[PDB]
């Protein structure tokens, strides 16, 4: 999710 | 390749919006205060990620670096924000516009009081130095950034923000020497913020394992910091 | 009430003498390397206390403050010294003139390698910035000092040393802006040193409880930091 | 001892 948010 | 004046404005525009949370109807207990804090934080963490991505060049770093930087500095950034918000309100911690904790309210949670005191002490110091908004913007970004292509880029970004702070201070007009003294004074305080965040993280991990508060989703991921630990 | 030029010289005169220790005859093991380190450190800690007392105004602080300051910064100061000593010797850690550890030698002790790497990384950064001796003197003192009568005195002492560093940088002749950038660059590195010392302390406490190394006397007192913890 | 040394 921090991952999802950065990749976004 | 942007001037410091331009970067400052960009930072200003990147500022996260205010998170609005309120005290619970019922008086606070260890569990409900902690709950409020985690709810406030999870929202702020989402905003932090968006902010970070608006910092010129950040998204060009490796995804691995982007994750590690945020995982290592998040509490420190949250605290820096809390300090700014509380700067003109001695004895109070303005976690949110409608969630203002009085120092003594730290008594509600085992071991949080000494950390609150640390927070208030550093806040007092920033107040005595008359920290300006634009200075705050630069310092906050500095906290994130100071925490081979990607390494190169990061060093360049940290330098850019540093240069911005220098620029901000220089516009005050004071002597070169006082400009240097001010800069040192501010940076020196940063270690006090880091210290507070270290104690905050330790405390929070304790609250979680003592099952005082449940920690989920984004907050949990960031607190565990698996990518950072490797 | 002394000028910065004068304080720098005083600091120079306060520099501790070199501690001479040598590698043991037999090759290193986890236990013997750690032993050497503790023996080196105990001697250095004695010297550190003497140094501290030569810093103008330090002895005028409350005894309680004097103890707390040294108990909180000791590892960081030891590391700052190690960094200075190792600055012109890439890939090596000059713990002592006759005790020079190669990076790979960190493999001898479980978990020390990553810390050695941290140490070498920060050292590299200081080298790239071309840290000068007089700058080092000021920074080292800054580490101790940045860690109501006594509070007032301490703030004044920290300011004095800060002013000294500013003075040292200004004599280089570079522009005001570059002077500011240099100052920031140096202070920013300090958090990397603090970080290394935090990991070093954690590691050392582990080595002790895993009974890998015996910790006694002065070192033990400082490591336990009872007065600091209260 | 750190105490002794400082009081010295
Ligand atoms: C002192 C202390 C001790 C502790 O255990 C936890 C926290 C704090 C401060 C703090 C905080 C939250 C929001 C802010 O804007 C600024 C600080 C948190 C906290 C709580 C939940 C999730 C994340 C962080
Ligand atoms: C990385 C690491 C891990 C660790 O467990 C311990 C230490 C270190 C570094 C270090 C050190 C010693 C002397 C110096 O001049 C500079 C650094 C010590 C150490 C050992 C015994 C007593 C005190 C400190």
């Amino acid at each position: 999710s921090l991952i999802d948010l950065l990749a976004d | 390749a942007l001037s410091p004046e331009q970067l400052v404005l960009t930072l200003l525009e990147a500022e996260p919006p205010h998170v609005l949370i309120s005290r619970p109807s019922a008086p606070f207990t260890e569990a409900s205060m902690m709950m409020s804090l985690t709810k406030l934080a999870d929202k702020e963490l989402v905003h932090m990620i968006s902010w970070a991505k608006k910092i010129p060049g950040f998204v060009e770093l490796s995804l691995f670096d982007q994750v590690r930087l945020l995982e290592s500095c998040w509490m420190e950034v949250l605290m820096m924000g809390l300090m700014w918000r509380s700067i003109d309100h001695p004895g109070k911690l303005i976690f949110a516009p409608d969630l203002v904790l009085d120092r003594d309210e730290g008594k509600c949670v085992e071991g949080i009081l000494e950390i609150f005191d640390m927070l208030l002490a550093t806040t007092s110091r920033f107040r005595e130095l008359k920290l300006q908004h634009k200075e705050y913007l630069c310092v906050k970004a500095m906290i994130l950034l100071n925490s081979a292509d990607s390494s190169r880029k990061l060093a360049h970004l940290l330098n850019a923000v540093t240069d911005a702070l220098v620029w901000v201070i220089a516009k005050s007009g004071i002597s070169s020497q006082q400009q240097s003294m001010r800069l040192a004074n501010l940076l020196m305080l940063l270690s006090h913020v880091r210290h507070a965040s270290n104690k905050g993280m330790e405390h929070l991990l304790n609250m979680k394992c003592k099952n005082v508060v449940p920690v989920y989703d984004l907050l949990l991921e960031m607190l565990n910091a698996h990518v950072l630990r490797g």
